[PDB]
Order: C-alpha cells, then sequence, then structure tokens
C-alpha cells in the first residue's frame, strides 16, 4: 500500500501497524525535505505518539520515535506539532527502557525539541530530563549513542534568554568534566561547545565553570591537533576572559597565553582574529595581566598581525594595541614602542571603518600623554610614518567624533 | 567607565 | 556551531 497508510498504522494486526509506522519513517527520513506538513496534517500524529508508548513492541516504539524525531527536526510549529502532541513525557519514560535504540531514540528526540529554543529546553527540563539523561554516560557505552547524549548536553547549554536554570548547569557540569578527557573528536567538540555557550551566558556561568575546577583541562585544549577542537576551545576561553578581572586571571594561570603564538601564526585567518580578540580582553585588565601578555612575546606578534594581515584582524590588532594605551603602565608602552608599534597604528587611520580610525586616534592620543618628556619625539615619529598629514586629514571627517579628536590631539601636543 | 572588555557578541557588525 | 535541531539520515 502506497499512501493512505494512515490506515494502516491503526490496524489490529501489529505487523501491518510496524509496517505503516516503518513507511512513515521512510518518507520522514530517507530524503532531504521531508514533507512534514503533509504528515501533521494527515493526523499521523497522535498515532505515533501511541505508539510511543507501547512496551511490548519495542520496534513499534523505536519506528514512531524516529518518526516523530523528524517531524521534530522542523520548523518552530513543527516542533510544537509533536510537543503539543504531548509526548514529551512519553519520551522521558522511553529513557529508562531495556533497549538500547529505543533510548537513543528518545534522546535524540528530546534533543530536538530543547534545541529549539529557551522555552522548550526548559519545559524538558522541569520533567526531570537531566538526571537520567547524563546516567547514561559509562565506560560500556556506545560510542554513536554517546554523541547523541552529548549533542544533547550542547542542547541544555544554549539560549542565553534565560539563560538555563542554575540548578541544571551544575547538575550538568561534572558530567562535562568526564567526557573533556575522552579521546574521540566528537565528544570533545560537543563537550567544549557546551563550555562555550555556558561561558557566553554570563559572569555567574562563568563562575560556575571556575568552580567545576575544569579550566585547567580547557586551556590545554588550545595547542590540541585537531582545528574544530582548538576553535572551541578558543571560544570557551575567550568568553570567560570577557569577564572580571579575577575569572580572567584564572583563565592567565592556566597558562593559557603560552598556546598563542601557534594561534598567531596559524594559517586559518579567523583564528588569528579570536586570539587577537582573546588578546585584547587581556589587554583591558590589569598591570600584571598586561606584563603577562608582555612576557609571552605576544607584542610583536601582534604588532605584527597589525602591519600585514588584512583588515579583520588588524582591526582586532587596533583593539588589542589601544586597549593596552588605555591600561599599561610607563615601562610597559615602553616596551611597546620600543617594538615599533607607531607606523603600522598610524597606517589605519584612512580607513572606510569609522570605529577603528577612533580606536587608533584614542590610542594615539593616550600614547602622547602617557610619555610627555618624548612627547616631541613621539610626535616626530608619529609625522615620520605621514601619520600628522592623515591626522589634519581625519580633522575633515564627517563624524564629529573623529574632527573633534583630530583637532583636540592636534592642539595638545603640536605646537609646530 | 567606558566598554571595559569586549562581548563576542559585539565581535560581529 | 553545532546544528541545533538534527533530523536522522537513513543509512
Amino acid at each position: 500500500s502506497l499512501e493512505a497508510i494512515v490506515q494502516n498504522a491503526s490496524s489490529d494486526n501489529q505487523g501491518i501497524q510496524l509496517s505503516a509506522v516503518q513507511a512513515a519513517r521512510k518518507l520522514l527520513s530517507s530524503d532531504r525535505n521531508p514533507p512534514i506538513d503533509d504528515l501533521i496534517k494527515s493526523g499521523i500524529l497522535p498515532i505515533l505518539v501511541h505508539c510511543l508508548e507501547r512496551d511490548d513492541n519495542p520496534s513499534l516504539q523505536f519506528e514512531a520515535a524516529w518518526a516523530l524525531t523528524n517531524i521534530a527536526s522542523g520548523t518552530s510549529e513543527q516542533t510544537q506539532a509533536v510537543v503539543q502532541s504531548n509526548a514529551v513525557p512519553l519520551f522521558l519514560r522511553l529513557l529508562h527502557s531495556p533497549h538500547q535504540n529505543v533510548c537513543e531514540q528518545a534522546v535524540w528526540a528530546l534533543g530536538n525539541i530543547i534545541g529549539d529554543g529557551p522555552q522548550c529546553r526548559d519545559y524538558v527540563i522541569s520533567l526531570g530530563v537531566v538526571k537520567p539523561l547524563l546516567s547514561f554516560i559509562s565506560p560500556s557505552i556506545p560510542i554513536t549513542f554517546l554523541r547523541n547524549v552529548t549533542w544533547v548536553m550542547v542542547n541544555l547549554c544554549r539560549h542565553k534568554d534565560p539563560p538555563p536554570p542554575m540548578e541544571t548547569i551544575q547538575e550538568i557540569l561534572p558530567a562535562l568534566c568526564v567526557l573533556i578527557h575522552h579521546t574521540d573528536v566528537n565528544i570533545l567538540v560537543d563537550t567544549v561547545w557546551a563550555l562555550s555557550y555556558l561561558t557566553d551566558a554570563g559572569n555567574e556561568q562563568i563562575q560556575m565553570v571556575i568552580d567545576s575546577g575544569i579550566v585547567p583541562h580547557l586551556v590545554p585544549l588550545l595547542s590540541h591537533q585537531e582545528v574544530k577542537v582548538q576553535t572551541a576551545a578558543l571560544r570557551a576561553v575567550g568568553n570567560i576572559v570577557t569577564g572580571t578581572d579575577e575569572q580572567t586571571q584564572v583563565v592567565l594561570n592556566c597558562d593559557a597565553l603560552s598556546h598563542f603564538p601557534a594561534l598567531l601564526t596559524h594559517p586559518k585567518e579567523k583564528i588569528n582574529k579570536e586570539a587577537v580578540w582573546f588578546l585584547s580582553n587581556i589587554t583591558a585588565g590589569n598591570q600584571q595581566q598586561v606584563q603577562a601578555v608582555i612576557d609571552a612575546n605576544l607584542v610583536p606578534m601582534i604588532i605584527h598581525l597589525l602591519d600585514k594581515g588584512d583588515f579583520g584582524t588588524q582591526k582586532e590588532a587596533a583593539w588589542a594595541i589601544s586597549n593596552l594605551t588605555i591600561s599599561g603602565r610607563k615601562d610597559q608602552v615602553a616596551y611597546l614602542i620600543q617594538q615599533n608599534v607607531i607606523p603600522p597604528f598610524c597606517n589605519l587611520l584612512t580607513v572606510k571603518d569609522a570605529q577603528v580610525v577612533q580606536v587608533v586616534l584614542d590610542g594615539l592620543s593616550n600614547i602622547l600623554k602617557m610619555a610627555e618628556d618624548e612627547a616631541e619625539t613621539i610626535g616626530n615619529l608619529i609625522e615620520e610614518c605621514g601619520g600628522l598629514e592623515k591626522i589634519e586629514q581625519l580633522q575633515n571627517h564627517e563624524n564629529e567624533d573623529i574632527y573633534k579628536l583630530a583637532y583636540e590631539i592636534i592642539d595638545q601636543f603640536f605646537s609646530s | 567607565e567606558e566598554k571595559r572588555k569586549r562581548t563576542y557578541e559585539t565581535f560581529k557588525s | 556551531e553545532v546544528q541545533r535541531k538534527r533530523q536522522k539520515l537513513m543509512p
């Protein structure tokens, strides 16, 4: 039979029913863009939801669950079709089945529901998903299944508004301390993206991640073999160093900076860009943190990327330099000058982007003020690489911020 | 006290 | 970067 298997799936004969449900799974899983809307319109939803509760026929449960999984892998209203069929408690009950494949499909389906939004994530949590989900983690587990569990964990960690419940985050984090030591690449990428989501959620959640003791296992992943592990780890620790200076200092005490030269010379250019982002957040800190940036020999590399990189990376280098001019000491800005930052920093003054030209003007302004005893020779080294001319031209700019700053810098330091 | 550090979402236009 | 919803693909 071909279409009206809506009928066959409501048969006394469990073979007919199972074949029809397997056919519904066939329609919903063979192709590229499954016809979810016709399936929902056809009224096979309540039938498949009933199938979920059939403890006597696990194959029927599995087929129904994978049909519904693919329905809830679709649009927001498509996921709500499954939810409002009121099947989430049924999947939760299937989590306790003695059949691995039924558990796997229940976990998969719940993961698709949780991944829809903060509302559905909180709903699925509220019916008690996390403790059974986390019990599956065992040294005696199939890996194809462990990956699905870690995926669902990532979905539990997402959607900043409102962030996931504090109870649930501190329930998850011990599981992540176990999973971050695993050898599979997929497991680590998902684990570290879970951490990235949490640390992006806010300073309290950052403090939970710090308090879990997992940061010393996270930082060394920055120089891991695989690039996906590296990018996700860089994202997580960058999010952490977005917080307070003491949180940032936890990251630095895990010797995080020793990993970055490799990141600053990595051929992939987004990695350079994000590594200099990280560094810009570090130079925004206190004097000892600027000194850690300096002592890691990252100052010449940042100036190098400022000089020769593309626009995207030069922007981040410019933030790093300006934030160091804001945050630094006598000898620190002096070391920066000894590393010959002035010419490339000035050449960015002519850029299409207003924010970045303003940033370099701010940095220059603070550098002239910073060393008032070299203020004459600093003005000369600026004028040497054509910086005076570009500043006088930005005095002719259409943005109030830019020309007012250019006029202000020309007034204080250029007696000429 | 201006924008001290720079959050990840800010690091996109 | 990991995709939030994921459909199950036939072997």
